[PDB]
């Protein structure tokens, strides 16, 4: 449905200094968008900032005092809504992808924070892929781990055999496509 | 005199830190391995020049040289800077001096600062006029020359001065050595340890290695070819029509038209009021003079690519260049139909081909051939000749194939715009490019997981293993999963996982299966091959014994199962074997995972490629939105956004077209692995080549890093031997044929057997079929039937 | 589901096409008509040209699009081809490729801008439990089966085949001689 965005709160004129939080930083004229937590980076005094393979700035050094805090940005990612057909319900659940639910029936999985959805623990087949191993599904949407399939354990012995007796003949339908249509412009 | 400055006056570029990556900068450094004037003190100050930078060194074990005198003239007519240092009290001055002819310490002012066994190194470069100071101290143990050492500079001393300085001279002290070197602006690719401290460096523009490692951004090279840079011919005149020279790279200017090339004359007919001939893009092959009349042609000046021959780095460190269609009297020279091959010597034999150089050239001190496509046979063909084996062996062989991609999703706003309002109005400006991008990126990560559910899920049921391990004398336990681990998996499993190896909106996906369920289906389908067979791919799965089901394995090749039931030790032993040989290949050999590592490291190098592209300026006046925005005005900015925009948006726009024919790629790929899961594994294919080389028996799979793995179990047969035959025989005028297999002799009698295994019988009328007569066929021999 | 996902990606093509008409590509106007009744020709360039470098890479997109969908529908032309060789011109033998169970026929039928197959699979669904012998000792020579497999029935041994269960009685014609016993792991001692 849409991108999910965590906001900032305030900005930091250097003021004063705020950390553990998402905030907007203004040391000396340059912006920009993270968490100020402090760090334990080497400071070789005549340098001031870390970068990464990437170049791109990480850690910052505070114009009064001596010490070094690196910057991770504001998590983010992209609302995803799990929804039935509207001829059987209109209940939802807002997945919000890679995020903690600690930032948003609340239920945190390594795909992300789903919400809408119980958490029944057996196995059945699979209905509405989740990511991760779990999958979706007397109104209440589940959300669980899916089952593969059966299990079964063959007689192998040394001396064991099976032979069928009856059969089966079946039908099946395949279908592959050949052409598009002809077009020009 | 003069003296070898090995690799030292080496410093810090800038005030970045970084660890553990190497950077490429590109700045003025003295260059490696280069003369630099040494100097004495016994028994030495003249006024040396100063170029571009001194790289400056006095060795001390008394203190004599201290200070520096800086300026133009030395005469007290400019800014002249003065620095003074009795070993505790640091003086710099900006005043004007007038200086001692032959100045030293003996024992309008407008800034001020004041505060063998050694070496005391020193940058005294300059940009624009600001002048800068690098020093390093170290003590060491030497008496004659510099030490053969590496060691960084850390900048001291930013002084913004802005003097233009031409003249240096040392201060000495009379009641040690120093040396005096010169910039140039080399290009070096450091290498920085976790403490944000240089280690190392290379020289780009020393020698063929060190331009391979510069391109490679590496210190360790491997065997091959490495393209390194464009070999050019340069002119060497200008021709303004003055005189005309022939047979040469020269500038030639016609009444204010330009070009390059050989001015050689030749015989186009002229028809006369035409001046030129043309080629295609608007290049004149021909043209004609003002100063007279005289028709000559033009052929510009060769070229190619510069390509760097390297063995292993941790074999030796010498190299060859070839230069590629490019005749060896305009570059031990050797040349060739791919070029001239300048660094290796020619050799009159031939061998199998180790680095493939061209049109039949292999490199390999370092020789150059011709290469040996193979060994040579003559096979001993008759009419009455031939040879059935006698001795079969099994073979196991490793196959590899792609089967998925990392799953990517890649916000336009997020990439082009970073947190502004302007840059999305003019996005949503352009149109529906965002939706169509990100649709494609979502059909391909759903493709992905569909590639991994259609190359395992194809059983339904997972089946498990008996704890009673009874087959027949094999052993499956290095293959079979191993419940120890905190992740189920098997021994060759873990060894395979074992080798194989942000926030501007891309993200990375996780795939809907796990690796516990991937081996779940793995084990699945491993636990059904051997106690079922091929049944359980049919309809349900079935019981039969190992030895049972490898006798029909070998009555699908064409062997009669009595060579398993009479050789089935030998068959275990042998099989085991190969799987122990495929533990060690697995365990001291790495070039195996080749496609693997080269899909994981392609997918890496677009990403990382993509985000060095966040850098590029794209012809604006900056790379960062939030400095754009900060300075410019409303009615100025919009451009330059614009631009970014527009230069985003096409490198964007490049790697999700890469993306989906590399998805193509994989999805060939996928596809491919689904019919080899099914017609090896789920069955004994008879398509030559296709589940190994030689006659097939079985396959495994075993789970890899986004891929799969098959161990094609093979019948190979070794050991021949000669016999003679005959099409038929004639008994009573009647021809007999053989139903199944060929006709042999050992010299003295007859006999029948099988076409793949040396096993003879006795001619009898139940394995001899009558037919026909016996004058129509050729090759008849007569004996009793 | 396959065909009119083929259909529907054309139809948003097509469809997306005249959407990026409709759209602006940095002018003023989206229309050269409302262009060139009221601009000057000096500017007129520049914003025409700004429309045509939009349109020109809309069209440009859209064609390097149909060259890789063509590719996917032209791979899965040469899989039909080679499927209504070896499936309906003939019986084929790789495995769960003209349809799961073991292949025996297929017939095809026209669809809208494809093909439809109707794959007659043989499958055995009804099993049972016997004791087998990999060969069968009777005076000290071992016979072995030519083709399926022994079974016995707790008082008898039989000989059917692998794949449908139908027993006979073990005679000469069945069972060939190979040699000795003692070389064979699993033999049994009943009359051949």
């Amino acid at each position: 449905t849409s991108n999910f965005r965590v906001q900032p709160t305030e900005s930091i004129v250097r003021t004063n200094l705020v950390k553990n939080k998402c905030v907007n930083f203004n040391f000396n004229g340059l912006t920009g968008t993270g968490v100020l937590t402090e760090s334990n980076k080497k400071f070789l005094p005549f340098q001031q900032f870390g970068r990464d393979i990437a170049d791109t700035t990480d850690a910052v050094r505070d114009p009064q005092t001596l010490e070094i805090l690196d910057i991770t940005p504001c998590s983010f990612g992209g609302v995803s809504v799990i929804t039935p057909g509207t001829n059987t319900s209109n209940q939802v659940a807002v997945l919000y992808q890679g995020v903690n639910c600690t930032e948003v029936n609340v239920f945190q999985t390594r795909a992300g924070c789903l919400i809408g959805a119980e958490h029944v623990n057996n196995s059945y087949e699979c209905d509405i892929p989740i990511g991760a191993g779990i999958c979706a599904s007397s109104q209440s949407i589940i959300a669980y781990t899916m089952s593969l399939g059966a299990e079964n354990s063959v007689a192998y012995s040394n001396n064991s055999i099976a032979i069928p007796t009856n059969f089966t003949i079946s039908v099946t339908t395949e279908i592959l496509p050949v052409s598009m249509t002809k077009t020009s412009v | 005199a003069y003296t070898n400055s090995f690799t030292r006056g080496v410093y810090y570029p800038d005030k970045v830190f970084r660890s553990s990556v190497l950077h490429s900068t590109q700045d003025l450094f003295l260059p490696f391995f280069s003369n630099v004037t040494w100097f004495h003190a016994i028994h030495d100050n003249p006024v040396l020049p100063f170029n571009d930078g001194v790289y400056f060194a006095s060795t001390e074990k008394s203190n004599i040289i201290r200070g520096w005198i800086f300026g133009t003239t030395l005469d007290s007519k400019t800014q002249s800077l003065l620095i003074v240092n009795n070993a505790t009290n640091v003086v710099i001055k900006v005043c004007e001096f007038q200086f001692c002819n032959d100045p030293f310490l003996g024992v309008n002012c407008t800034f001020e600062y004041v505060s063998f066994k050694n070496l005391r190194e020193f940058v005294f470069k300059n940009i624009d006029g600001y002048f800068k100071i690098y020093s390093k101290h170290t003590p060491i143990n030497l008496v004659r020359d510099l030490p053969q050492g590496f060691s960084a500079l850390e900048p001291l001393v930013d002084l913004p001065i802005g003097i233009n300085i031409t003249r240096f001279q040392t201060l000495l002290a009379l009641h040690a050595a120093y040396y005096v070197g010169y910039l140039q602006p080399r290009t070096f690719l450091l290498k920085y340890n976790e403490n944000g401290t240089i280690t190392d460096a290379v020289d780009c523009a020393l020698d063929p290695l060190s331009e391979t490692k510069c391109t490679l951004k590496s210190f360790t090279v491997e065997k091959g070819i490495y393209q390194t840079s464009n070999f050019r011919v340069q002119p060497t005149e200008s021709i303004v029509r003055t005189n005309l020279v022939k047979n040469k790279c020269v500038n030639f200017n016609f009444n204010g038209l330009t070009g390059t090339g050989v001015l050689t004359e030749s015989n186009k007919k002229f028809l006369p009021f035409q001046q030129f001939g043309r080629d295609i893009a608007d290049t004149t092959d021909a043209v004609r003079d003002p100063q007279t009349l005289e028709i000559l042609d033009i052929t510009p000046c060769s070229f190619g690519g510069v390509s760097v021959i390297t063995p292993g780095t941790n074999t030796s460190n010498q190299v060859a260049v070839l230069y590629q269609g490019v005749n060896c009297t305009e570059v031990n020279v050797f040349q060739t139909r791919a070029g001239c091959l300048i660094g290796a010597e020619h050799v009159n034999n031939s061998y199998e081909c180790d680095i493939p150089i061209g049109a039949g050239i292999c490199a390999s001190s370092i020789i150059a051939y011709t290469m040996s496509l193979g060994a040579e046979n003559s096979v001993a063909y008759s009419n009455n000749s031939i040879a059935i084996p006698t001795n079969f062996t099994i073979s196991v062989t490793t196959e590899i194939l792609p089967v998925s991609m990392t799953k990517t999703s890649v916000d336009c706003t997020m990439y082009i715009c970073g947190d502004s309002t302007e840059c999305s109005n003019l996005l949503l400006q352009y149109g529906s490019f965002c939706t169509q991008l990100n649709r494609a990126l979502t059909g391909i990560a759903v493709e992905q997981d569909k590639n991994t559910q259609e190359v395992f899920a194809q059983v339904k049921q997972i089946y498990k293993t008996p704890p009673i391990k009874d087959f027949g004398g094999f052993n499956f336990s290095q293959i079979l999963p191993d419940p120890s681990k905190p992740s189920k998996r098997s021994f060759i499993e873990d060894l395979l996982f074992n080798k194989v190896t942000k926030f501007n909106g891309l993200t990375v996906l996780p795939p809907l299966l796990t690796d516990e369920m991937i081996a779940q289906y793995t084990s699945a389908l491993l636990a059904g091959t051997i106690t079922s067979g091929w049944t359980f791919g049919a309809g349900a799965a079935l019981q039969i014994p190992f030895a049972m089901q490898m006798a029909y394995r070998f009555n699908g090749i064409g062997v009669t199962q009595n060579v398993l039931y009479e050789n089935q030790k030998l068959i275990a032993n042998q099989f085991n074997s190969a799987i122990g040989k495929i533990q060690d290949s697995l365990s001291s050999t790495a070039s195996a995972l080749g496609k693997l590592q080269d899909v994981v490291n392609q997918n890496a190098q677009a990403l990382n490629t993509l985000v060095k592209q966040l850098s590029s300026n794209f012809g604006a006046i900056s790379s960062v939105l939030n400095d754009i925005l900060s300075r410019l005005d409303p009615p100025e900015a919009e451009v330059q956004i614009d631009r970014l925009i527009t230069g985003r948006l096409q490198s964007l726009q490049t790697y999700v077209t890469q993306q989906l024919i590399r998805a193509a790629e994989i999805r060939a790929s996928a596809n491919l692995a689904a019919t080899k899961m099914s017609e090896c594994v789920l069955g004994q294919s008879k398509r030559v080549d296709f589940c190994g080389k030689g006659y097939h028996l079985m396959s495994f799979p075993q789970s890899a890093p986004h891929g799969v793995v098959f161990l094609h179990v093979t019948y190979v047969p070794a050991q021949e031997k000669n016999f003679t035959t005959a099409p038929a025989i004639c008994h009573d005028g009647k021809a007999h044929f053989p139903r199944e297999g060929v006709f042999v002799s050992n010299g003295t009698h007859w006999f029948v057997t099988q076409r793949n295994f040396y096993e003879p019988q006795i001619i009898t009328t139940d394995n001899t079929f009558v037919s026909g007569n016996c004058d129509v066929v050729i090759g008849i021999v007569n004996n009793t039937v």
